[PDB]
């Protein structure tokens, strides 16, 4: 379940075997130095040895830094946790800011435990269940077949109860798990003898299973560290895993959990898969948060943190002095900064073509040039938004291609920041100013 | 194989028996005077005599305050409690800052006790109720058989655990906990297909008794005496799901817990292990926290709290006109002993880089290591420290083991420093 | 909606394996009398005898699905995997085999 | 109450004579002649109990024994009388209003003694017959030092003894009225007289404790958990009127106590406004206030104040001023501190420590004593020599020297504007 | 007995015609203020007007709290009087407006009388009977129960409903137990065992109680004073119910909640109905707000609105500052720290400072009530000290002088004792000078 | 509500949509007087507009050149 989002066009970093960024691949365009740095960080993360490094992504708005993070996440792929949060999420009311940050960090450490399970899988030949009226004793036995073997089993009380709950019928194909005891109906073998109800709802036949009737299979349990913390924090913590409201979990629990996980790793019971945490608009964070971040990176079970910021020199929140990137020098000294540059014209034109391809919008060459010129003049995001509006205008025109006139109409109807600013400056009397004065009447 | 962090190479203070510190021991380079002071403090802590002592590690950034704290924690050993903190942690939302601070204070004081565990473990042979009525259950073990009378709470636990006759059960007398360990092996062939898990009949006698040693803290006792924490009864469930948030533990409860601990020590069943509390980013603390910390230092039962600060002549948070040596008001400053930590010259920076490379399993050419050391001298030591991993990644991409100068120059061109970014912004 | 909407009880019931696998810690210190003293059900409480007995009977008859979490967090009983793990030599034997 | 060594452990009293004239050095207290005289006058006023709602301020330089004086007053007052010493930063809570907290603090220092006469039999034990319905027939025998006699039980006594499952040959205490049964170990000990004794037990409680006891269904848990909540004012009025009635009846006596706020400079103007009225009413204790700052802006106000307190409170208070210690007083206080800490200092070492404390701070030398003792322990020396004190001075810094070090190198520390020179080069 | 700051104030000291004697009721001076307080006390005793407000305005240590407590004493224990301070309004559980509303209603007392009939005594017989026909009822078919009670004046045989029998079974009552039955509600209470059967068993845990005095069936008329806030609390947090949910709620802390206006409306309706029948009468009391300067602007505005209610006590205010900015506002300088709109609703009672003679008389009275004897010369020294620094300083300095005199085993305080007390304890001006 | 619950709901919705029984309707979220939002809310909008599943947000403002709240 997904829709075409602002970063839906990028499927990775698009790098070669020698970490040399391809000029355009996997959706990403240009930004070669930053993509190379991202690839180096990617290899460091995939190695899994370096812990608690902090990396900062800096540069002007719209220069793809959040796209760079999305590409990094796509390169990580599944089975490696990636927690993307914003600075605005940290300031909560039910948790201390350091508690919220701790919960965020522990969401970024993944534990994989592999287990081997014995599985029975069959076609049902017949099932029998002898239960005494006004009595609790029940007797049953099951016959279950495979293409190469058939066997009978005599059923215990719990197995009888489970099979009765599942309403197994002989024309079912089903698997039996000897440990869990759950029964899953895989499909149907033949028809229901044409009873006068449920006539043709079983047409989707399934093939008989083949091989040993009782076969061993492996199951992998992927769980984050934060989930384990919530599970072991209190008795009601499992409900809190979905409801929230976990409370401010005691630190001693965290210390014991860290020791236990360290023992599990050294024992080979569990495999730890650290991931990457991405913070958006970090400058929103408080100096108390950055103070906690300084120590939090030093921990051995910490992920690798990447921070997006663009405000340049600005007053750090909680203090009365400006700081080089909105962040204190305490955090700035311990972090490696990767930079992003403004885009050339050709990079913008190819980004626009890629976005139109992703949105399934067919742009004519002259229309593509006009849209690129508009994007170069004002902003890449503005032209990106204009693409879909032009497509809708073309559809309204009953044409299968987007022409230049559609783009012109979209420009005329919908404004950019500069045009709105100019129209405001010309007509300041029609809007409410900071001093609370405005003319509502026209005479 | 193994993961590496900021202080993976820090194994100890490396101080001799006389207390003098060698130039290079325990992974430390230089800072001999601070190491000697820290060793004296370690002796003071190990004496287990004074309470509430506080010292301040004052120095610039990237100078070795957290390294010294972690080295003290390692040297003292895992027996003692060492609790590192940032001041930001104190600013809780559920309870006041005083409650969090006092909880951290008593959490840093350790208690080691001896307890006898009474254990019963059996397969079940009869289930008779004494009629909520006591239950009569028979149990056997490899050496013999026994029949037991259990309280109604245990009866509720057994009923809610879906124990059958012929199940094997574990009862811990101290807590009254009933755990179904599984089904006896003797009934393995009772059916062909059931969800039963079969366990063998427990070895030995039905009743066993063993003496363990368990480590607890004063805060653990406070929590135990404050709210219900375990149990398999619905009464326990309701008792613990009520009032879930933390509460401001009163001074009376702490006094009673202290009296109990004194009684245990007098009886010899318990021993005290005073520990250390470390607070970092102490400048984050408001004037109220410092004001109460003044009171806690005079308390008769307090750990050896150490303070780290790295700001000078900065105003105290909360206050608007108090200029203090390190953001610490003069009232608390008089309660502290200040240990000065000094910056690093070029040779020590080079040695530190060499040791870090050796620890993280990297191979560095002498010229490349010299270039890295001189660029760390130019900008910052930590900058050189974090560049090591990208350099190692770059070397692997060239199908080459040892780090060369080209990798270092490429890493510098790829990743920039804070000063370079500030210049770019300008 | 019976499958799209799953309440907290059925979510606790269905995820038995994870709860069994990951509940490891146990309380450091407990005091058993606090379980009944907190609710006022002790023999010398201000609550009336008849009301106290009625509450006890209602608690006995009521059903709780969170019992498994209670029993897992009460005693850290090791499972059949430890015999694979308690002995490193058995671990090596397992991999080699 | 077993605890380690603090910085005030030596103070065993206020050191007054019959004529309230303090001796130069007694009960741990040196000098401070007028301060100790005033403290003794306050102590006698508290013991008399005929004066209520008096506030005393302790004044003069920080580290001049204001807390030491208050502790001396608390210890000289002895037990069986409330003395609450709370920091001003404990008042501000997220669960209790500041006014409610101040009210609770005032009431906690007013004690009420109520006598309960209970009929309890204390005896050594002899065999017990319990029989089924023939509701139940049972007999027990108790032995004491001079009697051995049979009691015939009833239904509830039989039920209680069955619940307790009392054995024989041990020692048991049973209360006739309450019905509680207390077990005791085997006869080391033995009954000492009559089987049934009439001894009264006295219970010491405060008004706050009574308020909490009547506050809820099971409010007595709040006396330990601290989640009392804002009690209704009608409840307090009821407690007040019932206590007045009991005092009139002569079945309970009131023991007024002392409330100590150690850091009054943290309460806001609202707290002072409430305090002004809380002193006036009856059942108001005597409040001891200590402040070190001369003239500052009161918290919650934008103007300075003569002591950090509004003039309305200053009109209602009497101020005790403390002189700074001289060199001789410093020397003898250091002698007492060293004797308390079990440190054998030399004469020249004692003189050097005296001059060091006079130059910088008494607290600094007091903390340096233990550091010096540990330093000497590394040299396997019993007596502390001069070189140990010099090494302690060199390794651990005082406030002024650290300030000088920071001042001369302010570039490598973080300044108020957030600037720092991390680069060792340039 | 303990001696508070306003212990010596025994009354307003007024004549039948309203004139106040120069020295009566512990008061010294303040003739005009005392007369105004007498008029206000008459207005309160009239019990006709609602929402009237007056302000006791004067400097620190002038007698605002003294006048408030004198008014409380003069009104008597049958008139509500809720003391308060301005800082207590700032709650953390509910808005300050709700706390002001709650306290404001506390000062409207209601006196409700109820006649109750109770059956009490020692049980002698208990013979449950079934219906005359088995078809008469369901199941057990238990009919009336016959109980015999014994009192100091005789015995009576009662016929009880099966519900009362169920109550008896619930309370676990046996023969000889002293019981107590309320015909008003059908509630049975088990007082205990009779002292007659105290020595039946030589060791038994039973609360033996004496045989009830008077008749077995005594009818008494009970009169109690209950506040409107009491009814509001009873409706908001009822104590009824014996379910597990009820017990769990009982264990919870009684946090204040914003009681809706609808509940007050219903309470007002029911109280009006019962007063209409004549059973109960309404007694508007007095609410005292000391240090009105500390209130926020929102609290002042809600005070403005509260005075427009139909039921409202006479709020008396104290302020010791002038031309002071109102808290919670940046620019509004106001006469007494009270917003100008609220001042327009107030009546200012000006209180004037004292001279040397009044201070001398006050010191005399304070020393007398303190069980301390003071010499005339030492008393003149104390009066000069008080007029030099402050009266309250001397009034508090009386006690250390007495203690010092006792330490010298002297019956009366001497001038040397006053000098030594001066040396021991300083004042605000002297402390400020010594700190400079 | 934790991200786990949201992801589980999204997963089950995706499953039942793939089964073909359900259809997705985006909808419109109109936030009148967008000036009233704080800077943190604006930054979360900045992140939330990039969410893979989000509606079309219509904002209205009657203000001119004024300082952004927060
Ligand atoms: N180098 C690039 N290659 C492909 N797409 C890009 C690139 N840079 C930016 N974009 C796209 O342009 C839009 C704006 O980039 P964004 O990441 O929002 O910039 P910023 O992170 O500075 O806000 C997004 O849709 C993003 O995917
Ligand atoms: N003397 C030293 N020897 C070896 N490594 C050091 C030394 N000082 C610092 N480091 C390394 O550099 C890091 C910075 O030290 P740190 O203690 O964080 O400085 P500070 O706490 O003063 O800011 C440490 O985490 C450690 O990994
Ligand atoms: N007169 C005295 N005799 C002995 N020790 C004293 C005396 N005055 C102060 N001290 C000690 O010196 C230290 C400082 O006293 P303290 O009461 O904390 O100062 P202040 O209250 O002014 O901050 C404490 O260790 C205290 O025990
Ligand atoms: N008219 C009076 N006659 C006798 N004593 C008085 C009189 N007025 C005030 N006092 C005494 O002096 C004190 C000052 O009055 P008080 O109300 O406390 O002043 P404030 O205005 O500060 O509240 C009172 O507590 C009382 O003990
Ligand atoms: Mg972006
Ligand atoms: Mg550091
Ligand atoms: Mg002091
Ligand atoms: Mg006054």
């Amino acid at each position: 379940l997904s829709l075409i989002a602002a970063h839906s066009h990028i499927t990775g970093l698009g790098l070669d075997e020698n970490l040399q960024p391809r000029p355009t691949s996997e959706g990403m365009v240009g930004q070669l130095q930053a993509r190379r740095a991202a690839g180096v960080i990617l290899k460091m993360v995939q190695n899994g040895t370096i812990a608690g490094r902090a990396v900062l992504v800096a540069g002007p708005p719209s220069t793809g830094k959040t796209a760079l993070a999305m590409g990094v996440s796509q390169s990580l792929g599944k089975d490696v946790p990636f927690t993307a949060i914003a600075g605005s999420e940290i300031f909560s009311l039910e948790l201390s800011k350091t508690e919220a940050l701790t919960q965020a960090f522990r969401k970024s450490i993944g534990i994989k435990i592999k287990e081997e399970t014995e599985l029975i899988e069959g076609e049902v030949v017949e099932i029998q269940i002898d239960r005494s009226i006004t009595g609790g004793h029940k007797q049953g036995k099951l016959t279950i077949k495979t293409t190469d073997m058939e066997t009978i089993y005599e059923l215990g009380n719990k197995m009888i109860d489970g099979l009765t709950k599942e309403k197994v019928l002989a024309g079912d194909v089903i698997s039996i798990d000897k440990a869990s005891g759950k029964i899953t109906k895989l499909g149907r073998s033949f028809a229901r003898s044409r009873d006068y109800d449920a006539m043709g709802a079983d047409t989707r036949f399934v093939q008989c299973p083949e091989g040993e009737l009782q076969k061993r299979k492996t199951v992998v349990h992927t769980v984050s560290l934060h989930e384990i913390d919530v599970i072991n924090s209190r008795t009601q913590g499992f409900l809190a895993l979905f409801t929230g409201d976990t409370g401010e979990i005691r630190s001693e629990v965290r210390d014991q959990i860290n020791t236990k996980v360290a023992e599990w790793k050294e024992e080979g019971k569990a495999e730890i898969v650290p991931g990457v945490l991405f913070i958006d608009e970090v400058h929103m964070l408080d100096i108390e948060c950055f103070s906690f971040i300084n120590r939090a990176l030093e921990d051995e079970f910490a992920p690798i943190v990447m921070m997006a910021t663009n405000r340049g020199v600005s007053k750090t929140r909680g203090t009365n002095y400006k700081s080089p990137h909105g962040l204190p020098l305490d955090l700035l000294d311990r972090s490696i900064i990767i930079t992003t540059k403004s885009y050339n014209e050709q990079e913008i034109k190819t980004i626009l073509s890629i976005r139109a391809q992703e949105e399934e919008v067919e742009l004519s060459s002259d229309a593509l040039d006009l849209l690129t010129k508009t994007g170069v003049e004002t902003s890449l995001r503005y032209s990106s938004n204009l693409i879909s509006v032009a497509q809708q205008i073309a559809m309204k025109r009953k044409n299968n291609t987007v022409e230049v006139e559609d783009v012109k109409r979209a420009y005329l109807l919908f404004l950019d920041s500069a045009r709105s600013v100019k129209y405001v400056q010309e007509n300041e009397s029609q809007y409410i100013d900071d001093q609370g004065n405005v003319q509502i009447s026209i005479a | 194989v193994t993961r590496t962090a900021a202080h993976t190479h820090i194994k100890g203070l490396g101080l001799d028996e006389s207390g003098v510190a060698k130039r290079v021991e325990g992974g430390f380079v230089g800072q001999i005077e601070a190491r000697e002071a820290c060793g004296v403090i370690v002796d003071l802590i190990k004496a287990k005599k004074m309470s509430g002592r506080a010292i301040l590690l004052a120095g610039g950034p990237s100078t070795g305050k957290t390294a010294l704290a972690l080295a003290i924690s390692q040297e003292l050993g895992p027996k003692v409690p060492f609790c590192p903190l940032v001041g930001s942690e104190l600013y809780s939302v559920e309870v006041k800052k005083t409650e969090t601070l006092m909880e951290n204070f008593r959490r840093a004081i350790g208690l080691r006790i001896k307890e006898t565990k009474e254990v019963y473990e059996g397969e079940v042979t009869e289930l008779t109720p004494e009629d909520i009525s006591h239950v009569i259950v028979g149990l056997k073990s490899a050496k013999g058989t026994k029949t037991l009378r259990l309280d109604p709470t245990i009866y509720e636990s057994i009923q809610r655990e879906k124990v059958s006759i012929g199940d094997v059960i574990y009862i811990e007398a101290n807590t009254g906990a009933v755990k179904r360990v599984g089904r006896s092996d003797a009934y393995a062939t009772e059916f062909d297909l059931e969800t039963e898990e079969y366990v063998p009949l427990p070895k030995g006698e039905v009743h066993k008794k063993k003496e363990i040693v368990q480590d607890v803290t004063l805060h653990d006792l406070d929590v135990a005496n404050a709210r219900p924490q375990g149990g398999q009864d619905v009464i326990s469930m309701m008792g613990q799901l009520l009032k879930p948030k933390k509460t401001e533990i009163t001074e009376k409860l702490r006094q009673e817990v202290n009296k109990v601990v004194a009684k245990y020590i007098d009886q010899g069943v318990a021993e005290l292990i005073p520990g250390v509390l470390f607070i970092d980013e102490v400048n984050m603390l408001d004037i109220e926290i410092f004001t109460y910390l003044n009171k806690a230092l005079e308390s008769n039962i307090a750990p050896v709290v150490v303070l780290a600060s790295n700001r000078g002549m900065t105003t105290v948070r909360g206050t608007e006109d108090v200029i203090s040596p390190h953001g610490v008001p003069p009232d608390l400053i008089d309660r502290l002993l200040i240990v000065r930590t000094l910056p690093y010259d070029k040779d020590e920076i080079r040695t530190i880089i060499e040791r870090r490379a050796t620890v993280e399993r990297l191979q560095v050419e002498s010229s490349a290591l010299d270039l890295l050391a001189t660029m760390g001298t130019e900008t910052s030591l930590r900058y050189a420290l974090q560049l090591l991993a990208p350099c190692g990644i770059l070397a692997q991409t060239s199908n080459r083991k040892e780090i060369v100068v080209n990798d270092v120059n490429e890493a510098k061109l790829l990743f920039l420093d804070a000063k370079r970014s500030t210049k770019i912004l300008e | 909606d019976n499958e799209l909407i799953k309440p907290l009880q059925t979510r606790v019931l269905d995820n038995r394996k994870i709860i069994d696998t990951f509940a490891v810690l146990t309380p450091s210190a407990v005091s058993l009398d606090m379980r009944k003293l907190a609710l006022g059900l002790n023999d010398d409480s201000s609550v009336g005898e008849n009301t106290r007995l009625k509450v006890m009977q209602n608690c006995f008859e009521v059903s709780n699905p969170l019992h498994q979490l209670q029993t897992k967090l009460t005693i850290a009983f090791p499972d059949k995997s430890l015999l694979q793990y308690d002995c490193g030599k058995l671990q090596k034997l397992a991999i080699l085999l």
